[PDB]
């Protein structure tokens, strides 16, 4: 395995990953895509509509699938949604060359036709911009820009979901220009439908939450994996079930020795305990009474997600905490997130780094499909920090594109020549996956945006104006793009694929 | 056990390592390709460099056990052209597979493959002209020396970083790179970045909100295993022969915490001033937040994780002393360093260390999160190193890319090896070997492989002048003007490596398992 | 590695394995509807009419099969009638779709077509909706006992609906805000009022533990102090058994008498906390059975735990693992305690309750497998009648809307389509599928009975459907057949949802390599 013979990494084996990456971005993606269903190694049933999340998922033993995978990886990293992008661009770019290789051209003869057209696509990059606007204190702005990142993962709400992540990345941030890396941290609370998901800022425990505030003016902690069942700065004690009369003497000790935890931990400085495992009977008793916070049974994750933003890390055992394993927080209080009563902190810039959206749904595969829509939105957000200019929506763009680049193919010639050709091709896998996304033909949406020549602002949306096909103002719509983030989803894409398509036979010893 | 005795037997030998060779073949050349290599368990890795493609991964052969020893004297005698010395030894057999297909002795094939490097060896004087040692002249053959070896846009954005790495040298006569070899990985927005820095650069700065960033005439602090102990450059382990031995140990070790932090923080008053001179801890180990205040304060530049890769190069880099204790042997046991700084882009903080009483140590900061660039951006460094230290290191540098192999073969014109026709032989199979340079190109361009070669032998019996094919277009051109030239250091061992080892699949004519 | 296909033949793949799974929840619910027998593991055989039960009992074998659970789950957690009508309409979306998909006419506007002809059908099924707790009484349980004498009418009884129909609407009136099964539980004898069931306000008990005396011990009380055990009490307590003796003479009579002191402790441990009657789910001793007898207390073990779970909620108290007790709020208590063997089984009657929220049907029929059924006969009255409280706005039963749906949809893919009348026809042919089961399942052609309703359709009126209990047209709402308009709107939404799901997907991703 990983490794054969007969001319077939090259010729073979690029265009069979090019079939993964077909239907994975061609009806799961475009102004509304649909759902894909995948079982992780936990058994659950899961809905994917972004590329990065699917991909990191589906194991693949072929290393040519492993490269755009790791390519928009970046993508996630430098802009976010439009891996799905990456994906059937160079999906058709490495399809559209092996008929160049039945002509008989080599491999780096059509790299290079490559290389210099998409040299050649960013520098017709910046006359695609249209309608640039940027406002990074109003949400009405911001909520009309991001709703195509989240309409591009969801088919239903788009107007209650764009405001609840146009208000958290402004409020969470009021220094914009310099937004930090990632500022909300997903509540999943099963329960209540979708209008029941709202923004709130700071640490979210929604798990149960025992005892009372200590102060309000001030949230310190010390946050511990290990649990309080007499786990203690001496000896650490255990739940005596060996010996009933030693459960007996345990249970009259544990409200004296919980005393003296609660005073290690409160004047060094906290008024919230975190409580990853268990906290004992006696122990649950006398916090209530000392008036101290604990929050017991939070994941791994919760725990993930807290030591990274407070910068304190849990510790498995009770000590008077250290300097760099406290955190400290705004504002503790008691209010209901989704009208249930959960615990919520505060962070502001101060804290930084989280303003929670609880995801509320009658499942949690929703809640799941969510979760995909506001991933992009926050380094679309960063994104926006960058660059205000504005590219209209996708497939409007390619078609533009492919016109110049054509004309720019027969003013090269060579052989690279007919691989310009081939690379205006790759332009049009966009309205190729928007017509499949609908379930309809290309040829005819594609002979329509040819025709149009305004080009730039035309293509067809995911409409019942793509039942019978006919081409809209993806900008006037509010389908938008933007500069930076098509800059590197070319950029990223014709990297990969001019890498993935150098690929020569592997031996194994 | 069983026997192979016959004919047959060199017969299989010879069809093993031509195959081999025609899947090297798709690589050498900025027209040919990076080979993908995927590890046992797993991992991408694109290369054209064949001594990476051969010596990890390979397939069952008897000749690649072969081919793996020669290509090793190659790699340790020049490192460059391991590419090369591949495509000449395919070749070699199959024209001389012809006459004993026609039926000859293998001896009298191998006896004028000798006369063909010795007619060939006193031509390699005449082809190479004195070159100098500007850096503007090795630019002209790394960016050359590049592309045979990797890609051209590896190679544009390495031209200037190899050049002026090897030039830092005072004439230290040294084919190969030594401590200029150091490659600091960085994930970063770009997987294509390069950044060359004078002087060595550590793999782990650190700050403190009261350390200082920018410091001058630091005087450097080399240091090693930290503060629990005392007076140790080496980690120990705990007494456990008695229970109080064990508890006797720990509760002193927070006091040599305090006692060696203090012998640092009142060697800055002595030889620093006051705090007018930079000072700088290196510590290979790590920094304990209580250290981490009183250094930091007292405006010390204390650094976390160094390798002792990285100690043993500072001792150069410094060019003075470079201790590994924390306490306070001599004031002058301190190494010395005009500038020091910490610059900090992306996850990682990188301190510098320079003003380098010795420019024999510099690092490439190289760039790049992915590991399938980070290794094959990587793999671009230590090639291009040794190959234009070897330009340097020759006086003479050959005019390259094929222009030679048409010349030669020319030369190599016969009734000069004619004892019984026997050199005659060797020397004709070896002069349509050393056409495989200008064959691989053509193929793997355009303008078809043999029918632009002859081509190449009509302009260069012209006037006699060096035509080479075209990297692009596979067009004819001369090699001196547009300046693609080879290693000569790569050239004149290229001669020895293909001579020996298809001698001795000559000798070779029985196999036993 | 890591399992995936993708595509058509995965798609129809997809498609084709719940319409198999998807055979047994077509064809099911009612009286000449239907009643299941499976066996799992073991060789436990059960006998069920949900799919939703069932459908956590039975395997998933497909992905399909795990997207059938929870939207049964769904219309299993509302109303608990209907479980398998929601799976039937999904997978019977997907059979006319299927000559479609496998010419390649396979549009992503096949799920809309779904939402579109979905809010087409809530609506209308909303605007024909009669609220009819407001308008048809002001008292509305006389108008209670037509609706539930019907549902007496159509399983087993037709002579003793008479008699049950006021004891179902006195039982719901009082679970309303309620909607436990085990506080509508119905207990079963053979030798008490024959043919004839009771309805008590309070607290029974089926499984009462006796022969160790209960002439002995007063049956009775005015004030009973209700101890909720779950503790074994034993024949006799223990002594070590480790160097534990007999035979020598001075230990002797005490070690004997040591095994019996520590017990009758432990039951005067019950005895001065509060109790005057005792249960206890673990089977109390026959001689721990007299020293109740000893303090004129009443004691039953062996007891079942949903029997316990009753008294809790009506008494205010809880159940009991202990030997002490702390508080009367824990403890339970009623205003009169009385046994009662009806039938020959030990009953105990718990009347003025502080609550007195459970109700329990003690049922005498004139067999043991004629009162299985006459209990399932008084537990669709149960289901359908708290169903029609909880919501007034009703409609007729028996899929009578849907046939009229049927017909009124066409119309739409008379009116609208550029190509949507492939998908409103095939939404509007699995419509009529329903009440074709509801006539198949009762054995007789549909094709005869459905085509004659849609003739009185034509004309004006939408109730017609289905008298299933002589299989003739009727119109089901003057047949007194009727279901909340709700329960299909929630049918609707869920069947259209799962069938989206199908059409989106094609391709099953199995991460752990299977």
């Amino acid at each position: 395995a990983k490794h054969f013979s007969g001319l077939e990494e090259a010729v073979y084996r690029n265009i069979q990953a090019c079939k993964e990456l077909a239907q994975t971005t061609r009806t799961a993606y475009g102004p509304n895509g649909m759902n894909k269903m995948v079982i992780n190694h936990l058994e659950k049933l899961f809905v994917t509509n972004d590329a990065a999340t699917i991909l990191r998922e589906l194991e693949v033993q072929h290393p040519a699938a492993k490269m755009i995978v790791m390519a928009s990886h970046m993508q996630e990293q430098e802009v976010g949604d439009g891996t799905n992008f990456v994906l059937v661009f160079a999906g058709a770019l490495l399809e559209l060359a092996e008929e160049l290789l039945r002509i008989g051209l080599s491999v780096s003869e059509v790299i290079e036709g490559y290389e210099i057209a998409c040299r050649k696509a960013h520098e017709i990059l910046p006359n695609l911009v249209c309608c640039s606007a940027k406002n990074l204190r109003d949400i009405d702005e911001v909520s009309s820009l991001l709703r195509t990142s989240i309409m591009s993962k969801q088919y239903g709400n788009e107007v209650f979901l764009a405001k609840l992540i146009a208000q958290a990345c402004v409020s969470i941030f009021p220094d914009s220009g310099h937004f930090n890396v990632d500022n909300i941290r997903v509540c999943k609370i099963l329960g209540s439908g979708i209008s029941s998901s709202s923004v709130l800022h700071g640490m979210v425990f929604k798990k149960e939450t025992e005892g009372d505030v200590t102060s309000v003016k001030d949230a310190k902690i010390a946050v511990y994996s290990c649990p309080f069942d007499g786990m203690i700065t001496e000896t650490k004690g255990t739940v005596l079930i060996k010996t009933a009369e030693e459960l007996m003497n345990f249970s009259k000790g544990e409200e004296n020795l919980m005393d003296a935890q609660v005073k290690a931990i409160a004047d060094t400085g906290a008024n919230v305990v975190v409580t990853g495992g268990k906290v004992a009977d006696m122990a649950l008793h006398y916090a209530n009474k000392y008036n101290i916070m604990l929050v017991r049974l939070n994941s791994k994750w919760d725990l993930r997600r807290l030591c990274k933003t407070v910068g304190a890390t849990a510790l498995p055992r009770l000590t008077p905490p250290v300097l760099e394993e406290m955190g400290h927080c705004d504002s503790v209080y008691l209010s209901e997130v989704g009208d249930t009563q959960v615990v919520v902190f505060k962070h502001e810039k101060e804290d930084g780094a989280i303003s929670t959206i609880v995801l509320r749904g009658s499942t949690d595969n929703l809640m799941d499909d969510i979760e995909r829509a506001v991933d992009d939105g926050v380094n679309t957000f960063k994104v926006l920090t960058r660059d205000k200019r504005l590219v209209p929506g996708g497939g409007a763009t390619e078609i533009e594109l492919a016109k110049q680049i054509t004309s720019y193919g027969e003013t090269c010639p060579g052989l690279e020549q007919y691989a310009i050709k081939k690379f205006a091709e790759a332009f049009e896998a966009i309205p190729r996956a928007l017509a499949e996304n609908s379930g309809v033909k290309a040829n005819e949406v594609i002979s329509k945006l040819y025709a149009v020549h305004q080009e730039g602002n035309k293509n067809v949306g995911l409409d019942i104006e793509a039942e019978v096909p006919a081409v809209k103002d993806m900008l006037e719509a509010g389908i938008l793009d933007t500069y930076l983030g098509k800059y590197w989803a070319i950029k990223l894409a014709t990297n990969a694929a001019v890498t993935v398509l150098r690929v020569d036979q592997i031996i194994m010893a | 056990a069983e026997v192979a005795r016959a004919q047959a037997a060199l017969a299989v030998n010879i069809s093993a390592a031509r195959g081999l060779q025609d899947v090297l073949r798709t690589n050498l050349g900025p027209k040919g390709t990076m080979k993908m290599l995927v590890s046992g368990a797993g991992d991408i890795k694109l290369t054209k460099d064949g001594n990476v493609l051969l010596h990890e991964m390979q397939i069952q052969h008897p000749t690649a056990s072969l081919i793996a020893k020669v290509a090793t004297a190659q790699d340790d005698i020049t490192g460059d052209g391991t590419t090369s010395n591949v495509l000449i030894i395919g070749e070699l057999l199959k024209q001389a597979d012809l006459y004993i297909s026609e039926g000859l002795h293998p001896r009298i094939i191998t006896e004028g493959f000798e006369a063909a490097k010795e007619k060939a060896l006193q031509f390699l004087e005449e082809v190479k002209v004195s070159r100098e040692m500007d850096r503007e002249t090795l630019i002209d053959v790394a960016r050359t020396s590049l592309r045979t070896k990797v890609h051209a846009e590896l190679a544009d954005v390495l031209t200037e970083a190899v050049v002026d790495s090897i030039l830092a040298i005072k004439k230290q006569d040294e084919p190969i790179d030594l401590f200029m070899i150091e490659i600091m990985e960085m994930k970063h927005k770009s997987e294509t970045d390069t950044s060359l820095i004078r002087g060595l650069v550590l793999d782990h700065g650190a700050r403190h909100p009261d350390m200082k960033k920018r410091v001058e005439d630091a005087y450097i602090l080399t240091c090693n295993v930290s503060l629990e102990y005392e007076k140790t450059e080496v980690n120990s382990g705990f007494f456990y022969k008695s229970a109080e031995e064990r508890e006797k140990l720990v509760k002193a070790e927070r006091k040599f915490i305090e006692d060696r932090v203090k012998k640092i923080i009142e060697l800055k008053r002595k030889v620093c001033g006051d705090s007018d001179k930079g000072f700088v801890v290196i510590n290979q180990k790590g920094i304990d937040p209580f250290s981490l205040d009183a250094l930091s304060k007292e405006g010390i530049v204390a650094l976390r994780r160094a390798k002792r890769r990285n100690m043993e190069r500072l001792t150069l880099a410094c060019g003075g002393v470079a201790l590994n204790s924390f306490d306070d042997l001599s004031p002058d046991c301190l190494g010395h360093a005009g500038l020091v700084y910490e610059y900090t882009l992306g996850e990682e903080k990188f301190t510098f260390i320079e003003k380098c009483n010795n420019p024999r140590s510099v690092t490439l900061l190289i760039k790049g999160p992915n590991k399938h660039t980070l290794t094959q951006i990587k793999d671009a460094v230590r090639d291009g190193l040794r190959a234009v230290k070897n330009a340097i290191d020759d006086g003479c540098v050959v005019p390259g890319a094929g222009a030679v192999e048409v010349a030669m073969a020319e030369a190599l014109i016969k009734h000069k090896p004619s004892v019984k026709g026997r050199a005659q032989l060797g020397v004709q199979a070896f002069a349509d070997a050393l056409l495989i340079i200008p064959k691989v190109l053509a193929q793997n361009s355009g303008f078809d492989l043999q029918e632009t070669l002859v081509k190449i032998q009509a302009e260069h019996s012209e006037s006699g002048q060096l035509v080479g094919v075209d990297l692009n277009t596979g067009e004819p051109m001369v090699a001196a003007e547009v300046g693609v030239w080879d290693n000569y250091c790569v050239k004149k061992q290229l001669l020895h490596s293909c001579t020996v080892i298809a001698t001795n699949i000559l000798l070779v004519d029985e196999i036993m398992r | 590695g890591t399992d995936s296909s993708q595509g058509i033949p995965q798609l129809v793949s997809n498609i084709s394995a719940c319409q198999v799974i998807a055979e047994a929840v077509r064809t099911t619910l009612g009286p000449r509807g239907m009643d299941k027998l499976i066996v799992d593991g073991r060789g436990k055989a059960t006998i069920s009419n949900d799919g939703a039960t069932i459908l956590k009992l039975l395997d998933v074998v497909h992905p399909a099969a795990k997207t059938l659970v929870d939207i049964a789950k769904s219309q299993d957690a509302e109303v608990g009638d209907g479980t398998t009508s929601v799976t039937l309409l999904a997978a019977e979306f997907l059979k006319q779709v299927k000559p479609y998909v496998e010419e390649g006419l396979h549009p992503q506007i096949i799920i809309r077509a779904f939402r579109t002809a979905t809010q087409l059908a809530v609506n209308k099924i909303k605007e024909i909706a009669v609220t009819v707790k407001k308008a048809d009484k002001v008292e509305q349980r006389k108008l209670l006992e037509k609706c539930a004498m019907t549902a007496l009418s159509s399983k087993l009884i037709s002579q003793q609906k008479a008699f049950f129909a006021k004891m179902v609407v006195d039982a719901v009136m009082m679970l309303d805000d309620l909607l436990q099964l085990k506080m509508i539980g119905i207990k079963k004898v053979q030798g008490g009022a024959l043919e004839d069931s009771q309805l008590v306000a309070g607290v029974a008990f089926k499984k009462t533990f006796s022969y160790a005396g209960f002439e002995m011990q007063p049956k009775k009380y005015h004030n009973p102090k209700i101890a909720l055990l779950n503790v074994e009490l034993e024949l006799k307590a223990e002594k070590d058994n480790a160097e534990i003796r007999v035979h020598t003479v001075e230990d002797y009579q005490a070690i004997v008498d040591a095994e019996w002191n520590i017990l009758y402790d432990k039951l005067e441990k019950i005895h001065h906390s509060g109790a005057k009657v005792v249960l206890s789910k673990l089977p109390i001793g026959d001689v721990a059975t007299q020293y109740f007898a000893d303090r004129d207390m009443f004691c039953a073990g062996r007891v079942p735990e949903e029997d316990l779970k009753r008294t809790m909620m009506a008494c205010g108290g809880s159940i009991q693992t202990s030997v002490n007790a702390l508080s009367a709020d824990v403890l339970g208590r009623c205003q009169v305690f009385e046994e009662t063997q009806i039938g020959g089984e030990r009953y105990n009657f718990f009347t003025g309750c502080p609550k007195a929220k459970t109700c329990t049907f003690i049922l005498r029929g004139g067999a043991e497998q004629f009162m299985e059924e006459t209990e399932r006969s008084l537990h669709d009255a149960i289901m359908i009648v708290r169903r029609a409280i909880k919501n007034d706005s009703v409609v007729a039963g028996g899929g009578a809307i849907e046939m009229e749906l049927s017909k009124y949809l066409r119309d739409y893919s008379r009116t609208i389509p550029g190509k949507q009348q492939l998908l409103i026809g095939a939404y509007a042919k699995a419509l009529e599928i329903i009440p074709r089961q509801l006539c198949d399942n009762a054995g007789f052609d549909a094709t005869n009975i459905l085509n004659k309703l849609r003739a009185r359709h034509a004309q004006g009126g939408t109730w017609y459907g289905v008298d299933i209990n002589n299989e003739d047209i009727a119109d089901n709402f003057e047949a007194f057949v009727w279901e909340p308009a709700m329960v299909r709107i929630n049918a609707l939404t869920a069947a259209s949802e799962a069938a989206c799901l199908i059409v989106s997907v094609d391709e099953t991703i199995k991460n752990p390599r299977s």
